[PDB]
Order: structure tokens, then C-alpha cells, then sequence
């Protein structure tokens, strides 16, 4: 799961809603997690620019 | 002529013909003299009377022949395969004939391949007519493939060599199989020793330089030296006249041959004006056509044409052999009659 | 101003001056109708190739400068014993150093001096890409010059073996025989009469094999030789009759050149009649010449060398080409023009040769004058 | 980006396809003959 | 005759006799001479690269 | 008959010639295609604003010129740029490989 802003153009007030993410990195994240015993609660960024 | 120290003293003098001019043996240098900083320090140069640059020179690569008549396109195995398969389909035809004209069938197939109009048999048995169609198809296929890959052979040309210039890394980290060369004590040498980067190759260059041009030319003709570096407006003519050598592409530093006079003679501006007026009235170019661009050996290393009797051997010999090998069997068969 | 050498550009509307890597081009423009009271200062900034060579020289011999554009005309043509443009401003009004894109002739050298040139150049021609090919006798070209007749005589030979051999073994004439043969070589596309003797039956099939090799070979060679063709520019050189006697042809060429330049005032002293004929076109600017050359209004163009070679490597597609292999017809060079007989001359000259020693001219060239086409 | 190979002599390496087409033709043809025969006497 | 014509008239055949058909086949012959040349050309091309 | 053979051979030959000569140059080379150092106002680059690429440019000195030509068009994010080069509204896009591939 990932909590993050809706309406990626955030000029209008953002609604921090939950979506879900999946791809090439978060799996790697999971690998690390099961490697070093810690939890996590991801969430996207506000501004969108790096 | 260049500059150098002498007698292990603080005297730096000028070897060579430029030095001669400096001392008072003559008062004009009319020859293919170059232009550069050092020389331009104390000598007055006319306006440039011919523009050019440096370039490279290598022994022309050797091409591939017309062909051996039948070698290139097929392997012998293919010939054998088709040769047997002919009689194969022939006997199968004859079987489909008898089971429900042999000397006919051999003709039929051999013709179907050879496209010769001769022959009068046919497949009587519907069983065989089902086969003959695809047999002919196979024939067309094979002959088409043949012509196609002969075409493929005749158009793909030779590999890379193309020494590019001052940047072909075959010239920055010389393996000890390459050998450059320039004429000692020559403008080129000055252009190198003063540059800082190129220094490395300079040393690799040092242990081989020659005495003059003709020696270098004759020494790269016979393979005793890979590459030669020199001034274009000599190399171009040289390649044009004798045509188993070639230049490669790039230029180095564009400079111009000019007349040279001692420091502030009262003759400068007249000479310069005359040179310019000459360049305007085409007279210079009349000289050009009369002495430079008169002869042309080959070029365009594509060379995509011009096959001749070299092909004709492998096939004309075959037809003459057919002639001479007919008569014996003719006598044999008229005896068998 | 000049397209590839001295590019002009207006200031950035934020600061007041423009970006780095350029020099301010002051005092450009004056009044037009009311009163001069010269404002001049519409300051813009310029950059390119010649500007860079100037900057490096400035750093290499200590001095300063300030750069201002020109009004009265162009490069400058001696008119009524007086000089317009840059030369004018460097004779009387004491500009004291002209730069940019000047040629070098005799006249101009009779008034001002000149440094050592730094780019080869001269007169050259430019034509639309000769859309099409040249293959007038392609079909006769390949596969031989002679072996045709060798096959011919081999054929006439095998005819005799045919007649003799087929005469002795178990309506056959030399005419029908050679007929069948000559029909076979090209393609068995002819209703013929075949022999009957088994001897000859074999004796011909070998020749048939010969034919099927021959034909495939020939077609392959033709395909090859037609793959790697070569363009041939449809004009030889400036000396061609196709320029000498234009009227002698179907609608004669329509070629022009911007007037007042060095090129024209060169032309007018070698081919006066053709110069007069040229008066009917006298294209203006340069880009106008390009457009007119793209829309059939012209068919050849005569102008400086370098600027043309830069213009060639630019235009979209590659549909415009300089004649020959880039050959030039009046070898001279650009240069720097300084007021008559200041010592400065010598101190500048060495400077420029200095750059030829360190490849810096090659860097500059590769940074401005390269193109994409004609690689 | 070297251009490409320049093939030669075309050994049996590839013509296996055409030879297979030929042989399969022969097989199916004799098959059909035997079929037509066994049907014809019937 | 037809199947022989398409590939190459390398087969002893029997032709028709009606002028109607005489024309009616020559068009197909033209078809063949286009077909064959096309095919060979394409093979040559695809074998080049 | 000879003429016939000639013409049909020429035909097949130049059909072959047609089928093998391919398209012209475009091949924008990289940071050195001079179509990218003196931009005519028909080209438009783009990068994502405030992104690593932008930093790589502004700090380099030479490239500065194109930087300015680049400045007035940068986008908000990737997807916008992709979709905007699909429909021809923008010529070239610069970005990180392991996305572009
Ligand atoms: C070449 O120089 C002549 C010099 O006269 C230019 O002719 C002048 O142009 C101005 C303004 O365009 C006119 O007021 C003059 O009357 C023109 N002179 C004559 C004699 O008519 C001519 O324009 C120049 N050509 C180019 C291409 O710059
Ligand atoms: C040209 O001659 C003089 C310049 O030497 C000038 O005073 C005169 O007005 C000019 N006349 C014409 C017709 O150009």
C-alpha cells in the first residue's frame, strides 16, 4: 500500500488517499526488509519533482 | 631547415636552406616552403601561393578476383546432392509408371532442371503428375537462390583499414609493428616536438625518420614501413601518378606554401601584389592543370563492375571439354548400335 | 553581420545585456528622418567564429576594444574613388581595425594591409541536387568487353560438331541448328526444332548448362553494378560553355549572385559579356537565393566558398550541393584588415600563426563550421 | 557497427529445408498412389 | 501447362488451340514473368542484409 | 530476342536496387550533433524541471547556451513528456536510459 496525494497536479487541494504500488523497486525493498528485520510504511511525495 | 643548438654552447642557429637564407647565400626562397611560427619569427613571408594541409599515406589494399567460375556460390556437396537426387526422382517416376519409359524419365528430369527445351516424355500416371509440379518448383527455387547469392557475393566489399588521421588510436599507443616516418629536420617535426600531448608518438616517431621524400616513398612502396605523414599537395600528385598507394581522408593544420624573403627587404609588397594578381587572372590555375591535375589512376574503392575472361575459364573450358568428351562416347554408341 | 561567422542577437529582456560568451555590439543604429544627434546605442551582442578568434587574440596580446556595427552598405565597393562599408570606415573615419568576413584582392590590398589568412576560400558554384542518376549505357556496361565474341565463336564452333556428329549416327540444317542454339542461350522462348541423335541430345545439354550459368551471372553483375552508382554533377566548371554561351540552349540557365560583393567585381573583369547577362537576376541577400533555388526560379548560384560550404551542411534533407568535389576557382583567404602601416601588423601576425600550432583552429572549426550532410 | 558477413559456398547447412520439402513430397505422393490403387481395385 | 508456366516454361506441355484461350493464357504468362523477377529480387535483397 | 532478355533483366535488377537502399540520415547523434548547439527555433528540447539533468546542465559552462534554449519548455514530469513527444508537439527528449529503453 502507499498513501499519497490524488490529482497529481496538486494545485487543487490534495486528498491523501491510499493507492497501491508495484514494480521493480518495492520488491527489492521487501527483500531488504526480510533481510534485516524492520517494518515500514511507504508514502509518495508531495511535490512530484525529484 | 629547423633551429637547434650547436657546439654545446649557447648558440642556437638554423640548419638547412632557411639558415642559408639567414646568412646571405641568396635572397629568396622559391620552393615548397611551409609556414609556421618559428620560421615566421624573422623572415617575411609572401602571401600564400598554394593552400594545403598535412595528410597520411599507406600501401593500397589488394582486392578480390573476378571469381573461380563455380567455386564461390556452391559447395561441392550441393552439386553431388542434386546430381544424385535427379536420378532419385527419375527412378521414382519410373516406378510410379510401371506400378500402374525409363530412358524418357532421365531426360525429363535432367531437362526440367536444365531448362533445355529438349525432351518429349511426360507423367502418364496421375500419381507422378502430382510429383512433377513440385519437382519443377524445387528447380526454380535452387536456381533463384544461386543467382541471389552470386549477387550477394559481388557487392559486399573489403574491411575496415581506413587509418583515420591523428585520432585513429592505432596512432596513440603504437604497437611495435607500426612505424611512422617523416623527413628529418622538417616542418612536420617542428609541429610535433612543440605540441605537448602528442609527445609520446613523437618518441616512437624519432627512431625512424628518413633523409628525404623519395626515400620515404620508395620505402613505403616496398613494404618496409607502414604509414607516411607529409604535405598534401605532394601526396595527392604522388598517388595520382603511381597508383598502388593512397591517402586517407583527414587534414591536420591548414597552411600555405609561400615565397620567403629576408628580414624587411624592400621588395615585399610588389611580390605580394604580383602573387595576388596572378591568383585573380587564372594564370595560376593554368599552371595547375599543366602540372598537377593532369593524370588520373583509379579511385572509388567500390569498384562494382568489370568482370572479364577470368570467369570465362571455368565454363569455356567446360564447354570445350564437352566437345572433346562427346566424340569418344559417340564412337562408343555407334559401336553399341 | 554575416550568417555563420558574425551572428548578431538582441539582448536578453531581463538584465539588459545578454548571456556570456559574446561581446556587446554597441552604437548599431542611427536616426532616419529628423536629426542624427547620434544615439547609436541600441546595444546588441554578437558571437560566432570571427568573434572568438578576436577574443583569443585580445587575450594573447594585451589590449582592449569595443565593437560597433556598420551602416553605409556592405563589405564595400570602391565607387567614384570612394569606399563604402567596412573599408570606408577603416580608411577615413579611423575605425583602425576591421574584422568579420573580408576577402583579399589586389585593390583592397592597395589601400589597407592584411594579416595572414586563416581560412581558404574563393569563388564557387551551387546547384540543386541533381535528382536522378546517370546510367546512359548501363546495360552494355557489365560482364565483359570481349567475351561476347568468344561465346559467339564457341557457338559457331559447336554448330559444326552438331552437323558432323549428328550426320553419322542413327530435316536438320545449319540454319535451324544455329537458330535453336542462339535461342537457347538467351531464353528458350523460341519455337524451334530439336535434333534427334542421342549423341547430339547430350551434346547440347552441356551448352544449355552453359546458358543457365551465363544468364544468372549476367543478371547478378548488372544488379551489382547498378547498386553502387555515382552522381555526376551536370556542369563541369566555371569555364564550361554552358556558362559561356547561355542562349545556345533550351531555356538558358538562370543563375545569379548578390552584387557589390568581391565575387561580382571579380567576374566583371574576366567575362564581361556574361557579367552583363547576369544583370537580369542579381538575387538579393542569401536566404532569398536559397528559396529561389528551391523553387525552380534559379538553377545555379555563384558566391563565396566558405559560406557556401557551411550553407550546404545545413539545409534540411540534403538537396543542395556545391559543384565538383568542393573545387575552388579563385584561391584566396579571409583575413584581418588594419589601418595602413601601424606596427600592430607584425604583432598580430605571429599571434594568429600561434593558434595554428595548437590545433585551436580545429576546435573552433569543429565547433562552428561542421555540418551533418555530406558525410 | 561493422557491416556484415560475406557468405560463401552455401553448404548443406541451409538447403536442408528444400531437400526436406522434396522428400516429404515423394513420401506423400507414393502414399497417394497406394491409396488410389487400393481404392481403384475396390 | 499452367503450373509449368508459372515457374519456368521448362516442361514439355500441350497448348490450347482456341484464339480466345490463346490470349486468355498470355496474360497469365505476363503474371508469371512479373512474379518470378519479383521473387528473385526480394530474395537477393533479404540475403544482402 | 536479345532485346527481350535485356529489358527483362534490367527490370529485375532495378527492382532489386529499389528494395535495398534505405532511408536518409536523421540519426541525431548526441551532445555533438550541431543541430543541438545552435538551435534553430524549430527544435525544442525538454527535461523534467528541477531534475538531476537540469543540474548537470546549469553547472557546465560551455553548454550554457542550449541551457537557455532548454529553459522555456521543460515539463512537469515524465508521462507528460512521453505523451507530448508521441503526438508531434516536441522534437527531442533527454532523460535517463533505464527508463527510455
Ligand atoms: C549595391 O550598391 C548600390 C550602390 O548604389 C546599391 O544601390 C543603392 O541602394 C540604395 C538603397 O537601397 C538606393 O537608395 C540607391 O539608389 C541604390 N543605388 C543605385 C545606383 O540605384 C545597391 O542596393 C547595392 N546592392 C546590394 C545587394 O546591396
Ligand atoms: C562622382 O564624382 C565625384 C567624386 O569623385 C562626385 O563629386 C560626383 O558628384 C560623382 N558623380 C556621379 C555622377 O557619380
Amino acid at each position: 500500500i502507499c498513501t499519497g496525494p490524488n490529482d497529481t497536479s496538486p494545485g487543487s487541494p490534495r486528498h491523501t488517499v491510499p493507492q497501491c504500488c508495484y514494480g521493480f523497486c518495492i520488491d527489492l525493498l521487501i527483500k531488504l526488509a526480510r533481510t534485516m528485520q524492520f517494518t515500514y510504511e511507504v508514502h509518495l511525495v508531495a511535490d512530484g519533482k525529484f | 631547415g629547423t633551429q637547434e643548438r650547436v657546439q654545446n654552447s649557447n648558440k642556437k642557429e638554423w640548419n638547412g636552406m632557411m639558415g642559408e637564407l639567414l646568412s646571405g647565400q641568396a635572397d629568396m626562397i622559391v620552393a615548397p616552403l611551409t609556414i609556421n611560427n618559428e620560421r615566421a619569427q624573422y623572415i617575411e613571408f609572401s602571401k600564400p601561393f598554394k593552400y594545403q594541409g598535412l595528410t597520411i599515406l599507406v600501401k593500397k589494399e589488394i582486392p578480390r578476383s573476378t571469381l573461380d567460375s563455380f567455386m564461390q556460390p556452391f559447395q561441392s556437396t550441393l552439386w553431388l546432392l542434386v546430381g544424385l537426387s535427379v536420378h532419385v526422382v527419375a527412378v521414382m517416376l519410373y516406378l510410379l509408371d510401371r506400378f500402374s519409359t525409363l530412358s524418357s524419365a532421365m531426360w525429363f528430369s535432367w531437362g526440367v532442371l536444365l531448362n533445355s527445351g529438349i525432351g518429349e516424355g511426360a507423367p502418364r500416371s496421375f500419381s507422378a503428375r502430382i510429383l512433377g509440379m513440385v519437382w519443377a518448383g524445387f528447380a526454380m527455387i535452387i536456381v533463384a537462390s544461386y543467382t541471389a547469392n552470386l549477387a550477394a557475393f559481388l557487392v559486399l566489399d573489403r574491411p575496415e583499414e581506413r587509418i583515420t588521421g591523428i585520432n585513429d588510436p592505432r596512432l596513440r599507443n603504437p604497437s611495435d609493428k607500426f612505424i611512422y616516418a617523416t623527413v628529418k629536420q622538417s616542418s612536420v617535426d617542428i609541429y610535433f616536438r612543440r605540441q605537448v600531448e602528442l609527445s609520446t608518438m613523437y618518441r616512437h616517431m624519432e627512431k625512424h625518420n628518413y633523409e628525404s621524400a623519395a626515400e620515404a616513398i620508395q620505402a613505403v612502396r616496398d613494404n618496409k614501413l607502414h604509414a607516411f605523414i607529409w604535405d598534401s599537395a605532394v601526396l595527392e600528385f604522388e598517388a595520382s601518378q603511381k597508383c598502388d598507394l593512397v591517402t586517407t581522408g583527414e587534414l591536420f593544420f591548414r597552411s600555405g606554401f609561400g615565397i620567403g624573403m629576408r628580414k624587411d627587404s624592400p621588395w615585399k609588397q610588389q611580390v605580394s601584389l604580383s602573387i595576388l594578381k596572378s591568383h585573380e587572372n587564372g594564370f595560376m590555375e593554368d599552371l595547375d592543370k599543366t602540372w598537377v591535375r593532369y593524370q588520373e589512376c583509379d579511385s572509388r574503392s567500390n569498384a562494382p563492375a568489370t568482370l572479364t575472361c577470368e570467369n570465362m575459364a571455368g565454363v569455356f573450358m567446360l564447354v570445350a571439354g564437352g566437345i572433346v568428351a562427346g566424340i569418344f562416347l559417340i564412337f562408343i554408341e555407334i559401336a553399341y548400335k | 553581420e554575416e550568417a555563420p561567422f558574425v551572428i548578431v542577437e538582441s539582448v536578453d529582456p531581463l538584465s539588459g545585456t545578454c548571456m556570456r560568451n559574446t561581446v556587446p555590439c554597441q552604437k548599431r543604429i542611427i536616426s532616419e528622418n529628423k536629426t542624427d544627434e547620434e544615439p547609436g546605442y541600441i546595444k546588441k551582442c554578437c558571437k560566432g567564429f570571427c568573434i572568438d578568434i578576436l577574443k583569443k587574440i585580445s587575450k594573447s596580446v594585451k589590449f582592449t576594444y569595443d565593437l560597433y556595427l556598420v551602416t553605409n552598405g556592405k563589405h564595400g565597393k570602391k565607387i567614384n574613388g570612394t569606399w563604402n562599408g567596412m573599408i570606408g570606415e577603416v580608411v577615413m573615419k579611423r575605425a583602425y581595425m576591421a574584422v568579420g568576413s573580408l576577402t583579399i584582392n589586389e585593390e583592397r590590398s592597395e589601400v589597407v594591409d592584411f594579416s595572414v589568412p586563416f581560412i581558404e576560400t574563393g569563388i564557387s558554384v551551387m546547384v540543386s541536387r541533381s535528382n536522378g542518376t546517370v546510367s546512359p549505357s548501363a546495360f552494355l556496361e557489365p560482364f565483359s568487353a570481349c567475351v561476347w565474341v568468344m561465346m559467339f565463336v564457341m557457338l559457331l564452333i559447336v554448330s559444326a560438331v552438331a552437323v558432323f556428329v549428328f550426320e553419322y549416327f542413327s530435316s536438320f540444317t545449319i540454319g535451324k541448328a544455329i537458330w535453336l542454339l542462339w535461342g537457347l542461350v538467351f531464353n528458350n522462348s523460341v519455337p524451334v526444332q530439336n535434333p534427334k541423335g542421342t549423341t547430339s541430345k547430350i551434346m547440347v545439354s552441356v551448352w544449355a548448362f552453359f546458358a543457365v550459368i551465363f544468364l544468372a551471372s549476367y543478371t547478378a553483375n548488372l544488379a551489382a553494378f547498378m547498386i553502387q552508382e555515382e552522381y555526376v554533377d551536370q556542369v563541369s566548371g566555371l569555364s564550361d560553355k554552358k556558362f559561356q554561351r547561355p542562349n545556345d540552349f533550351s531555356p538558358p540557365f538562370r543563375f545569379g549572385t548578390v552584387p557589390n560583393g568581391s565575387t561580382e567585381r571579380n567576374i566583371r573583369n574576366n567575362y564581361a559579356e556574361m557579367h552583363a547577362y547576369m544583370g537580369k537576376f542579381n538575387q538579393r541577400g542569401v536566404d532569398d537565393a536559397l528559396l529561389s533555388l528551391k523553387t525552380g526560379k534559379l538553377d545555379a548560384f555563384i558566391y563565396d566558398a566558405a559560406v557556401l560550404n557551411y550553407m550546404a551542411g545545413r539545409d534540411e534533407g540534403c538537396k543542395l550541393v556545391t559543384i565538383g568535389s568542393g573545387k575552388v576557382f579563385a584561391s584566396t583567404g579571409y583575413g584581418i584588415a588594419i589601418q595602413k602601416d601601424s606596427g600592430w601588423k607584425r604583432q598580430v601576425d605571429l599571434a594568429i600563426l600561434q593558434l595554428f600550432g595548437d590545433g585551436e583552429m580545429e576546435e573552433l572549426e569543429a565547433l562552428w563550421l561542421t555540418g551533418i550532410c555530406h558525410n | 557497427e561493422k557491416n556484415e558477413v560475406m557468405s560463401s559456398q552455401l553448404d548443406i547447412d541451409n538447403m536442408a529445408g528444400v531437400f526436406y520439402m522434396l522428400g516429404a513430397a515423394m513420401a506423400l505422393s507414393l502414399i497417394t498412389f497406394i491409396s488410389e490403387h487400393l481404392f481403384y481395385w475396390q
